[PDB]
């Protein structure tokens, strides 16, 4: 229950999503699900500097997601 | 609650950009996918990115090759991310 | 279900399976199961036979987990079915 | 249906996910592709030392590590074709 | 199922884990899923240079839970 | 019982060590059945490089897939 | 058939190569339906032949098994 309530009150916030491969994605959390699949709008991608800036929604696999965090 | 899968099925019939494991990307028209992120893409272009290193200086030169195909099934375990081009 | 039913429609079609090991195999689709394991009849190694490790092999079972890509022709697929079935399926898995 | 039924007690070529070919005889399998095999030997070293080629008879391969099983056209027990050693060694399923 | 951990319930055990980690500690409790409670926990890592020299790569962690999902082997110490 | 220990660590500092040389120290807010953990104001360390990678603020959901060890009270 | 062979293989010598390239040499005392093992009288070895430790019982998670070499019997 603590995670499902977390899920509800991070919709619309800016977040950092880090994958298992160590890639970091930053942007506005458009959606998430119970399996930790993510869509983010305005997503930057980091590893060794700036690697991608994204102009539409990006969808991320929950099986490959290591963490999701609010950005402040 | 639109799930990420519900919002990615809004991009059906459209051209998408898929970044895959092994320094590879695909661009193609999204005909189908499931919850595992298995995907059927039509009119696709695969790009394979590799690092060539100068033997003497250790300086890296980025090189690429490309493959194109009419219709292609992609296993979902190779997919890292989906976006548009 | 979706891709299991999709590969059941392509039995008896000529397809190319490219693996995670970079090996590419031409062959005729004979059967598929619930994990999307493929059995291919009358196989030949495509790209080059630089992978000669088979040669004397005419039919292979492929574990579904080692597939990277399955290349198909455009003539084999109804794209309307695939988009309609996909919209119905993502709606089914999560509800 | 795609079962490994047709390949029972016949010569087979197995590719493990490490990138290792095996010649063997498939005695048994289950529904996770856990392979029970006999009379196993490699393929990359038979041209150097044919005695060292024979690893064993009798081993359990776990289905998680199996990539590929291929059916080979054995005349009768005690015979198979081909050998190789100057090929770009095959890779693993990990990338 | 197969291993009753009640025979190991209070002694130092050696546990290898999936990511390459080795941990050693006194078993204080467990569940059917093989989650463990260990006391006096030492964690060891493995590098290419640390093989028989496994002692320099040592961290102390005190009381821990080891997740039963990544447990790869368990034996006495 | 291990899950009872993790329940006892709600609202305490905890250190979460992954399979890799990576670990996460923060206050444990709660967890689910699969041990996906919600952590608040989290410090992310890589052990191998000898340095923190980020100071997180707010809450993180840290997936239980790669979680090897849970240390109540944190480091030392 | 395979897990059935392991159930009847209770008491045999066995060599177990794991995912991590470590070798276990012991005598099988029990298996389950998920292929986890316990084994009696055990040698731990790296792939390169380094013997690190010796034990009387050991439990091996079935997911970490690469393969099991049984006797020719």
């Amino acid at each position: 229950q603590t995670p499902s309530d977390f899920l509800k009150q991070i919709i619309g916030r800016p977040v950092v999503v880090k994958l298992n491969s160590g890639v970091d994605y930053r942007g506005v959390l458009a959606c998430l699900d119970g399996y930790m699949n993510i869509a983010l709008e305005q997503t930057e991608e980091y590893v060794n500097g700036q690697l991608k800036n994204k102009y539409g929604d990006a969808f991320i696999r929950g099986n490959n997601v290591l963490y999701i965090s609010t950005q402040k | 609650v639109e799930e990420p899968l519900d919002l990615i099925r809004l991009s059906l019939d459209e051209r998408i950009y898929v970044k895959m494991r092994n320094d590879r990307e695909l661009r193609g028209r999204l005909h189908a996918y499931d919850q595992h992120l298995n995907m059927i893409l039509g009119d696709v272009e695969e790009t394979v990115t590799t690092i060539e290193i100068d033997e003497e200086t250790y300086e890296e030169i980025y090189k690429s090759t490309k493959r194109n195909i009419p219709m292609l099934f992609v296993r979902g375990d190779g997919v890292v991310l989906v976006a548009p081009p | 279900m979706l891709f299991y039913s999709f590969f059941k429609s392509l039995v008896g079609k000529d397809v190319v399976v490219e693996l995670k090991n970079d090996l590419s195999i031409c062959g005729t689709l004979h059967s598929v199961d619930q994990y999307l394991n493929i059995k291919l009849t009358d196989i030949s190694v495509t790209d080059p036979e630089k992978y000669p490790h088979m040669l004397s092999v005419k039919n292979c079972f492929i574990r579904g987990s080692v597939v990277r890509y399955v290349q198909l022709p455009a003539d084999e697929v109804d794209t309307q079915l695939l988009q309609d079935a996909a919209r119905k399926e993502a709606l089914q898995q999560k509800q | 249906t795609s079962a490994l039924e047709n390949y029972i007690n016949r010569t087979v070529a197995v590719i493990t996910s490490d990138g290792r070919m095996i010649v063997g005889t498939l005695k048994g399998f289950d529904q996770t592709i856990n392979l029970i095999l006999d009379e196993s030997h490699e393929r990359v070293f038979s041209s150097s030392q044919g005695v060292e080629q024979v690893v064993l008879g009798l081993y359990i391969v776990r289905g998680d590590n199996v990539a590929v099983i291929g059916e080979i056209d054995e005349e009768t027990d005690s015979a198979l074709d081909l050998g190789n050693i100057r090929a770009e060694p095959l890779n693993s399923v990990a990338h | 199922s197969i291993l009753d951990l009640s025979k190991y319930i209070d002694k130092t055990i050696r546990v290898k884990f999936q990511g390459g980690r080795e941990a050693s500690g006194i078993l204080k409790g467990f569940d059917p899923l093989l989650n463990l409670v260990l006391d006096g926990t030492i964690e060891y890592m493995r590098d290419p240079d640390d093989q028989y020299k496994l002692t320099e790569d040592t961290r102390q962690l005190g009381l821990v839970v080891c997740r039963g999902t990544s447990v790869v082997l368990i034996c006495p110490q | 019982l291990p899950l009872e220990l993790v329940d006892k660590c709600i609202g305490s500092r905890i250190h979460i060590v992954m399979k890799s040389d990576k670990e996460i120290v923060g206050t444990l807010l709660g967890f689910d059945d699969f041990v996906n953990m919600v952590l608040e104001d989290v410090t992310e360390f890589e052990i191998t490089p000898e340095g923190r990678r980020i100071t997180k603020l707010d809450q993180i959901l840290l997936n239980g897939n790669n979680i090897t060890m849970l240390v109540p009270g944190g480091e030392g | 058939l395979p897990l059935s062979l392991l159930k009847t293989a209770q008491n045999h010598p066995m060599l177990v190569e794991l995912k991590n390239g470590e070798t276990y040499n012991g005598h099988l005392v029990s298996c389950d339906n998920w292929m986890n093992i316990n084994l009696r009288e055990v040698i731990c070895t790296s792939r390169d032949g380094d013997k690190f430790w010796r034990m009387p019982e050991c439990y091996i998670r079935g997911s970490t098994i690469k393969y099991l070499r049984i006797p020719d019997e």
